[PDB]
DNA sequence: CAATATCCACCTGCAGATTCTACCAAAAGTGTATTTGGAAACTGCTCCATCAAAAGGCATGTTCAGCTGAATTCAGCTGAACATGCCTTTTGATGGAGCAGTTTCCAAATACACTTTTGGTAGAATCTGCAGGTGGATATTGAT
DNA sequence: ATCAATATCCACCTGCAGATTCTACCAAAAGTGTATTTGGAAACTGCTCCATCAAAAGGCATGTTCAGCTGAATTCAGCTGAACATGCCTTTTGATGGAGCAGTTTCCAAATACACTTTTGGTAGAATCTGCAGGTGGATATTGAT
């Protein structure tokens, strides 16, 4: 009886990559969460655009890659980017 | 003596103090009280989730800290070591807030 | 709220507005910034809030949400994190 | 049929390809979205996130601590250049500012 | 095959100021504004109602978004304009 | 029999509909949404236009062109707030000076 | 190139901002932030150029970039 | 002869330059910066003529802009000269630094 | 007081630009049909709105002496005002064609409608990082 | 140049709130077969955009002076910052109703679909003009002095 969604089990799969033996408390993942959305919206949204400024109807990997560079400064685009790229070709390659 | 710091070392002190902390530093109560004041002017018999309350009060104060740093450039920025409304309200102006 | 509720602005004592300034990193502070700051933070939260109920109107409900908060600041453009995700 | 494995895992993330590409659907951003999109998105989000739990990570090891706060975050976000510049307008709760007094406003 | 609100804008510029002309650039001034407010107005709403699980924009959702992008006395026009225009239509 | 002269307006009512559902807002859009909305932006439009006026006139100019709307703008607190960061491409300026700087 | 930006119209700028005295450094940290501006509103600019797949930076896609900047500008798409 | 005493002139172009609205950066040497800019982004690039009025008008505009703000500063630190440092001041607060 | 320059209404003219005027591929508008919000209405089930002590953190006042902020000279340079001196921006068109935009088709995408497998979210156990608290060192500060 | 008179620091401890772990139910991601619809190949196309070439005043770039401006340096009244008393008022708990909030049925009022008909709205072409573009001629401030 109601289902709340969050990013939470995710943020800390990534946690315990960088950092092993590290935690995460809950107003600390409350920020992280809000991140994601603020991010996940900036991103989408700009997109979005992106898609109606070229009379187009759908959104690719490409526009969310216009998008990623146009929002994200310098080093963190790059890094993005690339990482991004990645994660696709590694999905398409079925 | 009795022992008596000069005017600042404490000023500096405090400074130190806050920066290092995260507390809000408003009383809570008051500011429950004031923001339904302020919040039944708009709409009579409004019912507040507190945690409301206590988001209101985080973006109040992070925005204060806030102006008062620009203030405080300010002030620095003709001679002066003292804050004045006089700054607040140039921060406040080129910041767009006021114009 | 039963007891009416007024002048609750001179709540928010000297002591604690010279504190929001020192984490501001202001050494001293004019005797006239205190009723400056009540004015600034007056127009601030009436904004905030204005938006806020709007959007708690919007959606029928007699209780301000934390949402309706967070949603009231994003548009002010003041985002903020931590109980909106 | 093939015993199912998560979209993520294909693209070997840790992110929820399948719930960002539902969220693109259901957000009205296109008329329809994609099929790597998702992956996308999820990689660059999934990336960020990392990122800042680096820096955090640390700010909490600075500080002697093995679990991160948002004072941490805080921290880790104004001394990067860059998240500093991403999340310039954003305000993060139970943060506090960074250690910072003039250099005029000091002693002799 | 270019659209824009230059008819409109115009023959409003004549209820107003029937003897007075609009220049080109002026013109163009005067699109870019109304695309531009047709932009917020559009979005808010269309977030209104993404914010309230509402599958549908409506006048209702126009009208806050009204209400949180114009000023004061600017947003009490507009309504009463929306609403007059609005009950209008409805009423055959 | 056009949905715009029955809500008695001039700014195309039908369009602003189609403008609506290809916008990528809603799933949905009401009927009268197009309506209430065209009839803000007929609204707002005319109070501009007529302020450019006065301010066209105002220089014995028949013919409105920018710097008249950067007058009926930055002269009108309201607007000026709403259009508060755009910036009218060949507006200029409002005249004004720090007395500070006037003469002695 | 910067130099482009003649000391005189630096100047004939400054005075619609109301300037009565400018000191002679202000001109360098005048072309400074231009030069920025121009870069950050261009460098967007032409990623729209080139998302649209075209060797021709147009009118609206500095409309666009500069909107996104916060910079709107009315009076070219 | 005849000499208008300083301060007197600058005003005379203050009152000026705010009455009309004309671009006052020369067009063609703006263009160059531009194309030259964009140069460091794409190759053989092609600028719709009216991109570049575009362009200028939203640049001079912002200078300007940043110019009144800056006066406030200079002012404000009881001058009538604008330093490098009220530049920063007004852009240090405005969020650009 | 008047000499200089700078300016501001009073005036006519052509044309670089409005305005209409004259027709047509696209949406608007009109049923008739089809599918669907989301506005009713009831129910628990949370949170929200008080309230009622205890104390003890903190405000509020009240000195009191430190040094900021505000005032006031001086004059060593900035930069404005003014002329000369050319060097480029700034009109004027013309080619030549690199290019944004348009269609025809269609293989390769994403749409859907069920039907199956999970990957999460909500709670209920077990923990186990630290807030407090206390107390010995440095590490400053500010009198003599 | 030393000594108090205070912070400012850091190491231990030690219960418990808050964090993991440990399970069970489901809305949801997949795994299929069909459904429909992008937007690219390429085949053209006027449209601007990019070069040159040729002019001219129209600005732009140096030099001269020095008019006041911007910076020092002193002062001094007077506005705070730094300390106590005094004793409000804000926490901190922690029980208790109950507005509301949210699920959990359906049930019309509406919105979406597709299929024709009817009109605009828009794109060049035809008549108009609102304002530059110069020209004067009183004034309008500047400014140097019995
Ligand atoms: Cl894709
Ligand atoms: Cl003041
Ligand atoms: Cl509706
Ligand atoms: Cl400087
Ligand atoms: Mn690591
Ligand atoms: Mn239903
Ligand atoms: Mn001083
Ligand atoms: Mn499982
Ligand atoms: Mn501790
Ligand atoms: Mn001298
Ligand atoms: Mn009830
Ligand atoms: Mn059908
Ligand atoms: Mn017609
Ligand atoms: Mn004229």
């Amino acid at each position: 009886r109601s289902r709340k969604e969050s990013y939470s089990i995710y943020v800390y799969k990534v946690l315990k990559q960088v950092h092993p033996d590290t935690g995460i408390s809950s107003k600390a993942m409350g920020i992280m969460n809000s991140f994601v959305n603020d991010i996940f919206e900036r991103i989408a949204g700009e997109a979005s655009r992106l898609a109606h400024y070229n009379k187009r109807s759908t959104i690719t990997s490409r526009e969310i890659q216009t998008a990623v560079r146009l929002l994200l400064p310098g080093e963190l685009a790059k890094h993005a980017v690339s990482e991004g790229t990645k994660a696709v070709t590694k999905y398409t390659s079925a | 003596k009795p022992h008596r710091y000069r005017p600042g070392t404490v000023a500096l002190r405090e400074i130190r103090r806050y920066q290092k902390s995260t507390e809000l530093l408003i009383r809570q109560l008051p500011f429950q009280r004031l923001v339904r004041e302020i919040a039944q002017d708009f709409k009579t018999d409004l019912r507040f989730q507190s945690s409301a309350v206590m988001a209101l009060q985080e973006a109040c104060e992070a925005y204060l800290v806030g102006l008062f740093e620009d203030t405080n450039l300010c002030a620095i920025h003709a001679k002066r070591v003292t804050i004045m409304p006089k700054d607040i309200q140039l921060a406040r102006r080129i910041r767009g807030e006021r114009a | 709220h039963r007891k009416v509720l007024r002048d609750n602005i001179q709540g928010i004592t000297k002591p604690a507005i010279r504190r929001l300034a020192r984490r501001g990193g202001v050494k001293r502070i004019s005797g006239l910034i205190y009723e400056e700051t009540r004015g600034v933070l007056k127009v601030f939260l009436e904004n905030v809030i204005r938006d806020a109920v709007t959007y708690t109107e919007h959606a029928k409900r007699k209780t301000v949400t934390a949402m309706d908060v967070v949603y009231a600041l994003k548009r002010q453009g003041r985002t903020l994190y931590g109980f909106g995700g | 049929r093939a015993k199912a494995k998560t979209r993520s895992s294909r693209a070997g993330l840790q992110f929820p390809v399948g719930r960002v590409h539902r969220l693109l659907r259901k957000g009205n951003y296109s008329e329809r979205v994609g099929a790597g999109a998702p992956v996308y998105l999820a990689a660059v989000l999934e990336y960020l996130t990392a990122e800042i739990l680096e820096l955090a990570g640390n700010a909490a090891r600075d500080n002697k601590k093995t679990r991160i706060i948002p004072r941490h975050l805080q921290l880790a976000i104004r001394n990067d250049e860059e998240l500093n510049k991403l999340l310039g307008r954003v305000t993060i709760a139970q943060g506090g500012v960074l250690p910072n007094i003039q250099a005029v406003l000091l002693p002799k």
